RNA sequence: AAUUUGUUACAAUACAUUUUUUGGCACCGCGACCCUCGCACUUGUGGAGUCG
């Protein structure tokens, strides 16, 4: 039923991350909320033109996060299980 | 919860300072919860009344500043 | 006190020109008559006019405004 | 979703008697299955890379165009050497081309 | 007593009258401050020239009072009573800057110093805690 | 499916999730959009494999047979 | 920085903080909320307008969490 | 709850500085403040986006539309926290 | 005597259009829900009335919407 | 505390803190107002008294700004102190 | 010459329609002049005139 819970799964993925404002967040997530208020580490922010920032660690909001592109290798049935 | 203590400004004329850059005035009949406002008509800010008495959404208020003390 | 529901019970009632002012949109405005009442500020509004605010009048039927959007009432 | 011993016929083929001969369409069965038997997932996301072509109610395998069916021959095909060279540590580069055409045909 | 990162590690951190540390003959391993400093007080050592730095791009303030600064490898820099002898000593301070202070240097009783100073650093608009004018 | 979005992007993928906020985690995914500073004309999308995406964002989903 | 786990348990450090109208407001964080509000000891708003950081020195600043985008970690404690 | 609604709370009396998402500052006493932090304040000054300067009686705003809220240094001490 | 909701659920498979936060449309009514999102058949974009395309089927979110008319 | 009288009030007043800042930083670790009352005044505050000392001696007549400024120890006890 | 048991207190393990996280998003200062010499805890701080 609920994504919250398969987000939750998703441990110590290396991850980019998309925001309303449209910034690029390529970072480890070693958490995420209930609320989707993502916790990252070993993070990289990029503008979508410019150039980088890194930054070791980043607690992004939920409402931000438009859309966390997820890894290259996953399987998503399996996630799904309760 | 708590409803907003707005009894001070009650049948007092206010600026409510409303969403997009905009304004009304009038005097405080009622309200609610949600901050929904209640008041007899007065003009939106050269100057121009619409209506006899008047709602404005609770959502829309960035401000009710009081014209009387 | 009046409250905001009361109110809005109280217009319906009538069936009177309400003028409805959008939230983040100052351009337009509806003109018509409040038929419906909800939980939330949403009504039902059969008769409705959208006009173009003074910085003219346009063709409209019947309509349901969104509760989210609207910001002023009169009636 | 079978829980009764029956019967049920399929269709291998959808309909590829009319672009395609009988001997060229099973050939491609044959590798399509083999990475289906190697690659699994990889091999169906080759299938699924484009949502907008969708498989069709009676049939197995999306249907595809000619250029389309035989590029998909080419990243199939391809796919096989690949994990070859993964799994036994031989490099392409070094293969003679008996042993290419072997190992996708079997 | 090298500038260590456990030395740094253990430092007075606190919000001044912005985000200073409180702080040797060499400038090293500024590193383990991770940028979170808009200011360093590195007044009353020995250092001898200021380089050394990582990039750090939060630091705008530097305090170098009372040291042995003779050469040099950012809006405030404070060098007040230090070793700069020669005016072309001062010349790497052209590629920064505008709150620059060198007195009690050998340097300022050098003939044309203020005026040295002006054309090879424009950037500085308070030197010496005077206002830098157009004449 | 398509997907029309908040700030001009038509997400076509294939839906693997589903929830009552609209969220959905998404295979096969290709966005289209316009990066362009005026007057100029570019048509751009780009493949990405997996992707999670937030209901906020969603306007309208339709169904292309 | 240390390795955290959530928010909570890296409480009283030194943090950067983003908002959606862009301005970047630094600070020790001595109380967050459920909704992601942020009690700052010692905060300085720092703002770039359309060229070179302008900086304003607050104070004590309850900080709404609508408005609040990310957090990152300035500086150790103390 | 929460301990910044607390804060605020507390610092109920106090001149606190005050800026919404408009980006108009308003410095004043706190007169009241509610767990929504819908503030009055009293004897208040109110800034413009655009730098001009409006003194004023006594303004309400709606937590909402806040950005954030400057309070006096002297509620740093005590006790609240603990 | 006619609450919104009531309206709603009298007009699923009819005709309807519906302004956004904009761009209008034009399509009959499949279904709909307390939270007031959509779902029509035979959509049609009204691009400030310009109808730009035929889409079909969609599902139109709730908290774009700003009217709904026939 | 020393308190320092004569200053060029034409400094804005962040400004004239942060160069009062400083100047004062060569003597140890370290209020200022533009009202009428209280314009071309500072009070500085250190941490060590010797420091306080020292700095009152060493700058006193120092040209700051412009003008040589006057120092004297405050008359009473600073609030942080 | 620390371990177990019981009781009390606190914290952790639910959901979208106005106040937070289902977003209304996107496309005083710088030149001049002159006033004030004042012991404080600060929205801001002299005044005339010119420039932005």
């Amino acid at each position: 039923m609920k994504l919250v819970n398969f987000l939750k799964k998703l441990r110590n993925e290396q991850v980019t991350i998309e925001l309303k404002n449209g910034t690029t967040v390529w970072g480890t997530l070693q958490s995420v909320s209930p609320q989707m208020n993502a916790i990252l580490t070993d993070v990289k922010l990029t503008l979508p033109s410019d150039n980088i920032a890194s930054l070791q660690y980043i607690n992004i909001r939920g409402n931000t996060i438009r859309q966390i592109i997820l890894p290259d290798s996953l399987n998503l049935d399996s996630l799904l299980v309760d | 919860v708590s409803t907003p203590e707005l009894k001070k400004y009650m049948d007092k004329k206010i600026l409510l300072n409303i969403n997009g850059s905009r304004k009304v005035a009038g005097i405080l009949r009622g309200y609610d919860i949600f901050l929904n406002v209640v008041l007899d008509d007065a003009m939106e800010i050269n100057n121009h009344q619409l209506g006899l008495q008047t709602v404005i959404r609770g959502n829309s208020i960035i401000s009710l500043e009081a014209l009387d003390a | 006190m009046v409250p905001p529901i009361n109110c809005i019970f109280n217009f319906l009632q009538q069936q009177t020109p309400v003028t409805i002012w959008l939230f983040e949109q100052i351009g337009i405005r509806i003109k018509g008559k409040i038929v419906g009442f909800d939980e939330f500020m949403n009504v039902v509004i059969d008769e409705a006019v959208e006009i173009p605010v003074n910085s003219k009048g346009t063709p409209l039927g019947k309509i349901l405004l969104k509760g989210d959007n609207i910001t002023l009432i009169t009636s | 979703k079978a829980t009764e011993p029956q019967m049920v016929l399929f269709n291998i083929y959808d309909d590829w008697l009319d672009r395609i001969s009988s001997y060229t369409a099973f050939s491609r069965l044959t590798l399509l299955l083999r990475a289906l038997k190697t690659n699994e997932e990889s091999a169906k996301m080759i299938l699924l890379s484009d949502p907008t072509i969708t498989i069709k109610s009676y049939h197995l395998w999306p249907s595809f165009t000619d250029e389309q069916w035989i590029t998909i021959e080419s990243q199939m095909r391809d796919l096989i050497l690949t994990e070859y060279g993964r799994k036994y540590n031989v490099n392409i580069s070094a293969l003679t081309q008996t042993e290419i055409k072997d190992i996708i045909l079997g | 007593m090298k500038f260590t990162p456990s030395i740094v590690i253990d430092a007075p951190q606190y919000y001044v009258d912005d985000l200073q540390l409180e702080t040797e003959s060499m400038p090293s391993s500024l590193k383990h401050l991770t940028k979170p400093t808009h200011i360093l007080d590195l007044t009353n050592n020995d250092l001898i020239m200021i380089p050394d730095l990582s990039r750090r791009d939060d630091i705008h303030t530097l305090l170098l009072g009372r040291n042995n600064i003779v050469e040099v490898d950012v809006q405030n820099l404070t060098l007040s009573n230090n070793s700069i002898r020669r005016f072309e000593d001062l010349q790497r301070l052209r590629r920064a800057l505008k709150n620059l202070t060198l007195i009690g240097n050998q340097v300022c009783h050098l003939a044309n110093y203020r005026e040295h100073v002006l054309r090879l650093v424009p950037h500085l608009e308070t030197l010496d805690f005077q206002n830098v004018t157009a004449e | 499916v398509i997907i029309s979005l908040r700030n001009n992007h038509k997400i076509i993928a294939r839906v693997k999730a589903f929830d009552r906020h609209c969220n959905m985690v998404l295979e096969n995914v290709k966005e289209l959009w316009t990066e362009k500073k005026g007057k100029n004309v570019i048509n751009r999308e780009r493949f990405i494999s997996k992707l999670f995406l937030r209901g906020d964002s969603v306007i309208v989903v339709l169904k292309t047979p | 920085v240390a390795h955290s786990s959530r928010l909570a348990n890296l409480i009283d450090y030194k943090l950067r903080v983003l908002t959606q109208d862009g301005r970047v407001y630094i600070g020790q964080l001595m109380a967050f909320d459920k909704h992601m509000n942020l009690v700052l000891n010692e905060c300085i708003e720092e703002r770039v307008p359309k060229i070179k950081v302008e900086k304003r020195v607050l104070g004590l600043t309850i900080l709404r969490g609508e408005q609040i985008l990310s957090t990152v970690v300035e500086d150790k404690p103390l | 709850n929460g301990i910044p609604v607390k804060l605020l709370n507390e610092a109920q009396g106090h001149i606190v500085s005050l800026e919404l998402t408009t980006g108009a500052t308003y410095r004043g006493k706190l007169v009241e403040s509610e767990d929504s932090m819908n503030v009055q304040l009293r004897d208040v000054i109110a800034t413009e986006p655009q730098g001009a300067v409006t003194h004023m009686d006594q303004i309400f705003v709606r937590g909402s539309q806040i950005k954030f809220i400057v309070v006096p240094d002297l509620l740093k001490n005590a006790p609240l926290f603990k | 005597p006619v609450n919104p909701k009531p309206f709603l659920k009298g007009l699923v498979n009819h005709r309807v259009g519906v302004k956004l936060k904009s761009t209008e449309y034009r399509g009959t009514l499949v279904s709909t829900d307390n939270y007031f999102n959509l779902q029509l058949n035979e959509a049609e974009e009204f691009v400030a009335g310009v109808s730009h395309g035929t889409l079909g089927e969609i599902f139109i979110r709730c908290n774009n919407v700003l009217y709904i008319r026939e | 505390t020393l308190y320092v009288s004569q200053l060029n009030e034409k400094i804005n007043m962040q400004r004239l803190r942060v160069n009062l800042f400083l100047l004062f930083a060569t003597f140890g670790e370290v209020v200022s107002m533009n009202f009428k009352k209280q314009r071309g005044q500072a009070f500085i505050t250190m941490r060590t008294i010797d420091q306080a000392s020292l700095a009152q001696i060493s700058l006193n007549g120092e040209r700051f700004f412009g003008k040589p400024l006057k120092v004297e120890f405050s008359k009473s006890e600073t609030k942080t102190l």
